[PDB]
């Protein structure tokens, strides 16, 4: 009995009877705070405690799973630091925005330049959202991380037309893009089930900030940073902010992000897209 | 040769039967796996996370589905108005279809264990008040007044210094398992009625909105157990997939 | 109370219909006596909704091939199965060189015999199957005509499956094939929400924009059951 | 008799299934074997030997196939001309079809491991010069100048005292295995581009030819591994064999 | 990464089509009710290209005999197989003395039964099969008419295979036979280049002189991909 | 379980299940310089190191594999020695030549006479090629050894005619024969794959000589020397030699060969062909 | 019952196949043999005269 | 293997293979003078010796077989 099977790479053991020499042809069987990263730092005194996505910290690629023979670069200070993005003005009918990582930082800083000169990319991310309000403001924001977020299309509304979203929507860049039908998230999936993935609630009466640490999640250790988007970020105003007349109507939403444990490989020429 | 005896059930295919077939690629060695975060070996871990429960569902809100996620609360001129009421059965058509608990519960027939419902207060920081969230055991209808609803399991909660309340729904049943309760003859399996009541009032200062929204969350506990897999109603083919 | 029933082992393991293939005698398509079917398991709705719970999935597959005439009866007809890996010649005819079965696996079964069963290992070059791929397989710029490559994972195309009737002469009897799959030795990752909208296309999760079905039923008043 | 149970898959013939049949010659004793040189138990030993790689393939050379085995080199009047360029994928239609590596690689689908390409200088002994042989990782096109190609893995080599150079192609991939890269949608598996560049010049004394030919060799390494046998395109029957 | 897949054990072991034999009712050849087929495995192109990797080869063979009517259907017809070693009588008819099966192995199978399987040991008098023999089997001078003996290894003819329908009367149904082989217990020697040219004749590697196919594709410029 | 099988003569072990008394009906299972020879000598100072074909030296036939009951002759000095052949004048359009061993030495010396009086023949061979050039000459020669080299025929170019090469081409003798289509080697096989077999490169800028030691390779210990040709020898000018005007245009190619460990058996009458 | 799997080659008769059939006379006891001169267990002894 | 069979009440033993729980469904297997009685008497001097039918004397019914 050679070990060719699919379940023989895990830590769980199963009992199975097999009448052939291949284990995959067998049967089933019995089943058994202040964050300082690099040159930048942040202090969040109003923020809820940090939510670690799937209970794992970002770390360097081990030699067991690493298939690349090149020795990667680790520019710790010039790569991993807090990157502040543009602010999104909130309105009562605002449907929410979404960003595609790691497509936002491709044009920004040393991280963006080395990403164009390197074919292989692996890093962890740090998600931070900032929305400020006073005691007279009542609202709620839902900040969630959905791995492999695919954009759909209404197909003209009839359903008989085959159309795909262009590169502007699938690759919004640094500025981001806005949701059309937040109920389906343009995935055809309910919004009420979005909390199954790592999420954090921003309630303007208590916590005005959010922090989520998302590690690297892919079926491959290294992957191209330009084409493949790892996960998206969703800031959805579930409860519309309400304020009476005379109060300040401009409520910004600031999203700052940082990479963690970045490794680059395959030094090559300049490749934009 | 060895004498053999054939029995009924030969030359049949049982879809749930776990057999051993012949490999088409002798000694085929797949790709060595890596470490992928989020390994889930059981469907219970997905049922134990808090998901949004839609308490307010109306025929007028079908055009704007975003209003389903919360229900309004405001200042009342009388004593003990009923804010909302909904069924406690996760496998019944109604509010529970929005949560991931009910969706995964429709794959199964008999369910058991105690559940939990979480409310979230999205109102202003300076707005105070109190609510009465009661759970009526089976056999009761929608209570007309607050003196009727208090006779069961209830909880008292405050707006000002706490942003959430969790009503634990105890397991009260004649049978160890409950089949999904449907209309008519199948009402025998109904879990109960969860009613939320105005206890004191919604108090707000001057300069803050007088209308707030409350988000309801729902999930399961460690004692929650399901069985007897089946098909659900939530996927339909009226035409081929092009 | 045992949790074995709600585990992913027993929930993912059983037979389901991933494909429907026909070879009619009169018609504009398969009447040549052979069929070339690219492998896609997402043309079927209900098992698709089960596999969309999770992003990355690693498993093995057992298959069951049921053959019957479109009216339901049977004839003593011999059929030939063959699996075509990517890059292998696809048959241009029933007498074509590809069916000669040199290095490509093949299965021989009649219509009076019980359905054929085979076991397929994990053939994807990656660590697990990727159902929803966000990105493009190709480099360079992507225009409106090249937008078709979106949501396409190159690791998910594992080959092509084909069937034909043996013999040089055309068979007078029509044949309808129904492909089945049983998932075993499964490993799962990254739970996802369950899709509440009807399916449209195989390759991408498009939804009909005119009518958005509410995930829950509606009533007249919030205070009335 | 012993009760038996039939399962689906009876009365079928699987071509890859390894069974046990009935002998037609009981106790037949074949001829005792002798010692024959060159016993090969694995197809990798054939892939590890250097075979001629044809870099120059043109529609004008179809009449004289002997010109495919080498490409010319001569004196250049400018700086950094591109001598030749070719794909690094052994299982793609192109230069790699001439080597025994690609031919045995077409039997298989997924291939892995690092390869090597060897150049041979057939020029005169007194002719000197230098070449720049670079390898571009995936994502790059044919470099326009030498400053663009140098950004990857390159090697510098001399004519006079050395007759050969070996460019080791490292393994750079997102996946542990690579399927054969074909046109269009299948370009995702492309290995890279191997470009050879003029570094200094081709220097020749008086009395020796100014045009030389370079033979290219290609093979695999010890880490080279293949899997998933299949049919190739290199044999065809348009008629019966008489 | 395991090397078991690229080993000669798994690459040489599987079923392939070495022969096609028919017994039509109307025609000029096999209509007598029997067929005498001298054993040659090189009439098939793709498996021939696999066996030409190596000069000397030692192995065992398992066979599979599939019977069907040229249109693909089946009839309850009983068939008889027999192996004729060199020197053994070849049948002159269906009622002939040779089919009486005294010391010659024989296989009985119907058309409704699964295909027949037999195992053939290594019957060559030498140490291994010689695919390409350089020389002549015969002594003395060789003229232009005797040049046919070139490339002929006397150790490669192991006998003759024949089939017939049982019974004295002629069978009204046509029969098409497809012979299969699985190589096992294989030993190999002396690797050879793989032939890049189309096949012509069974006995010798002749190539068409007018057009010589280049082993690689051609392009417009050496510096352009 | 008697041992009748085909794999039981090797040094590798396999596991297999068998339900019958014959092992061949079972399943597959798990898989697991100066050279002085005799009276003649040579000194090659410009030559590359000796290439041993398939890493085995020629040696006498052991009694384990020997099926002959006769006691063989070993004329060490009169048989095994360097035999120099005719020189082949190189030209720019020269397509290359080929020899058939052991048909070259059948007419030469004691080796050729005893080969006619003996039915059984086994020996190893020594291949040596000589091509001289100056520093102003640029060229490359490919000397390879292909066991069991069979000559094909163009079949008139149409392909519908059945024709075999005559005895003059299949048995060139001492003088040798010239290739017609060197690309297919008249075997229908590519020239680029010829290096799979033992080969040596002659580059006129470095090594002007080549040496290859090929042992006896056949499925039978002894075989008839007259009919059966063991292997061929290919000297192919892959890179055409180029020289300017005024240089010497006559470039010879000298091929000298020697037998090693020769054993003869079956003393008989005089047999020419 | 025990799950079984049919393979090609069922319902065939191989003349050289050595099988085990059903006896038609349970416990039948033949005649005890005697000593007969000239017992030949191999065909080589006839070829050596 | 319960003992339900018909041959299990005798003193002879048999070997048999059985694939079921009932032994009767199994196979066969290997096979392995003056006489004064009561108030009356008789004396026979010309008579041949007494012949006992089936070699057994009349006796009272034992409690084992008595129902
Ligand atoms: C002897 C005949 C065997 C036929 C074998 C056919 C292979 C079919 C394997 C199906 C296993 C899943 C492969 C991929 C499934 C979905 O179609 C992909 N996600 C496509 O996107
Ligand atoms: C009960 C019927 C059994 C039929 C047995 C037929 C024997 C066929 C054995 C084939 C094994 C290879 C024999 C030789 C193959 C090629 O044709 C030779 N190289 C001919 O040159």
């Amino acid at each position: 009995e050679n070990s060719n099977s699919a379940s023989e790479g895990s830590t769980i053991n199963y009992t199975t009877i097999n009448y052939y020499k291949d284990a995959y042809a067998a049967s089933a069987g019995r089943q058994d705070a202040q964050l300082t990263i690099g040159n930048s730092t942040i202090t969040t005194q109003e923020a809820a405690n940090i939510v670690i996505a799937y209970g794992e910290w970002p770390e360097y690629c081990p030699d067991t799973d690493a298939t690349a023979v090149d020795k990667p670069t680790r520019p710790d200070v010039s790569v991993n630091r807090f990157f502040t993005l543009d602010t999104k003005s909130w309105a009562k009918d605002s449907k929410g925005w979404y960003w595609k990582f790691p497509d936002v930082l491709t044009e920004v800083g040393v991280f963006g330049q080395n990403a164009q000169f390197h074919y292989l990319y692996r890093s962890g991310f740090c998600v931070h959202v900032q929305c400020n309000a006073s005691k007279f403001h009542q609202g709620a924001l839902l900040v969630a991380v959905l791995p492999e977020y695919v954009l759909g299309t209404i197909a003209g509304g009839t359903g008989n037309e085959n159309s795909h979203p262009p590169y502007a929507t699938t690759q919004p860049g640094q500025v981001g893009a806005v949701l059309t039908h937040p109920y389906v998230l343009d995935a055809g999936i309910p919004l009420s089930q979005l909390t199954v993935c790592p999420h954090q609630w921003i309630n303007l009466r208590t916590n005005n900030c959010a922090t989520i640490i998302v590690p690297y999640m892919n079926t491959v250790p290294f992957d191209s940073a330009l084409n493949h988007c790892n996960f998206g970020l969703l800031v959805i105003p579930v409860v519309p902010l309400d304020f009476n007349a005379g109060a300040t109507s401009e409520i910004p939403i600031t999203v700052t992000i940082a990479p963690m444990c970045a490794e680059f490989a395959g030094l090559r020429q300049a490749v934009k897209q | 040769g060895i004498p053999t005896e054939l029995k009924p059930g030969t030359n049949q295919f049982l879809t749930t039967d776990d057999g051993v077939s012949a490999p088409i690629l002798p000694g085929f060695h797949p790709t060595p796996p890596i470490h992928i975060p989020g390994e889930v070996r059981n469907l219970l871990e997905i049922c134990r996370v808090e998901t949004i429960l839609e308490v307010n569902n109306l025929k007028t809100n079908e055009t704007t589905p975003m209003q389903r996620l919360c229900f309004p609360v405001s200042v009342q001129s009388k004593t003990g108005e009923l804010c909302a009421a909904f069924r406690a059965d996760p496998g019944r058509d109604g509010p529970w279809q929005s949560t991931i608990l009910g969706q995964l519960c429709r794959y199964y027939t008999q369910w058991s264990g105690s559940l939990e419902v979480t409310f979230m207060f999205a109102g202003s920081f300076m707005a105070t008040g109190k609510m009465l969230i009661a759970y009526t055991p089976p056999g009761g209808s929608v209570p007309a007044d607050r003196i009727t609803a208090m006779l069961g399991t209830h909880v008292i909660w405050d707006f000002g210094l706490q942003s959430s309340v969790t009503l634990v729904v105890p397991w009260i049943s004649n049978t160890h398992y409950r089949a999904h309760a449907r209309a008519g003859y199948f009402d025998y399996y109904t879990t109960g009625i969860i009613t939320i009541w105005y206890q004191t009032n919604y108090v707000v200062p001057i300069g803050a909105p007088t209308t707030a929204y409350i988000v309801a969350l729902a999930a399961a506990q460690d004692n929650f157990t399901m069985k007897l897999c089946k098909d659900t109603e939530d996927i339909e083919q009226t035409a081929n997939i092009q | 109370h045992s949790t074995q029933e709600t585990a992913i082992g027993n929930f993912f393991s059983r037979a389901g219909l991933v494909s429907i293939i026909t070879m009619p005698t009169m018609g504009t398509q398969n009447t040549d006596g052979y069929a070339n079917w690219d492998i896609d398991l997402m043309g079927y709705a209900q098992l698709r909704r089960k596999c969309e719970l999770f992003t990355y999935m690693r498993f093995d597959a057992e298959f069951t091939f049921v053959v019957a005439k479109p009216n339901g009866e049977l004839v003593p007809q011999l059929l030939q199965y063959m699996y075509v890996p990517p890059g292998a010649p696809k048959p241009t005819s029933r007498d074509s060189f590809a069916w000669q079965t040199a290095t490509n696996p093949s299965v021989f079964v009649k219509m009076t015999d019980p359905p054929a069963q085979v076991s397929v290992p994990f053939m994807s070059p990656a660590s697990a199957y990727q159902w929803f791929y966000d990105g493009y397989p190709t480099f360079g710029e992507h225009l409106q005509a090249n937008d078709l490559d979106y949501g396409q994972c190159p690791n998910n195309m594992m080959g092509t499956f084909s069937i034909r009737t043996v013999g040089t002469k055309k068979s007078p009897h029509s044949i309808t094939l129904r492909v089945y799959m049983r998932i075993k030795h499964v490993r799962a990752w990254i739970p996802r929400p369950l899709r509440n909208q009807p399916y449209l296309f195989k390759t991408n999760p498009n939804y009909k924009g005119n009518d958005i079905k509410c995930t829950s039923t509606s009533r007249d008043k919030i205070t009335t059951l």
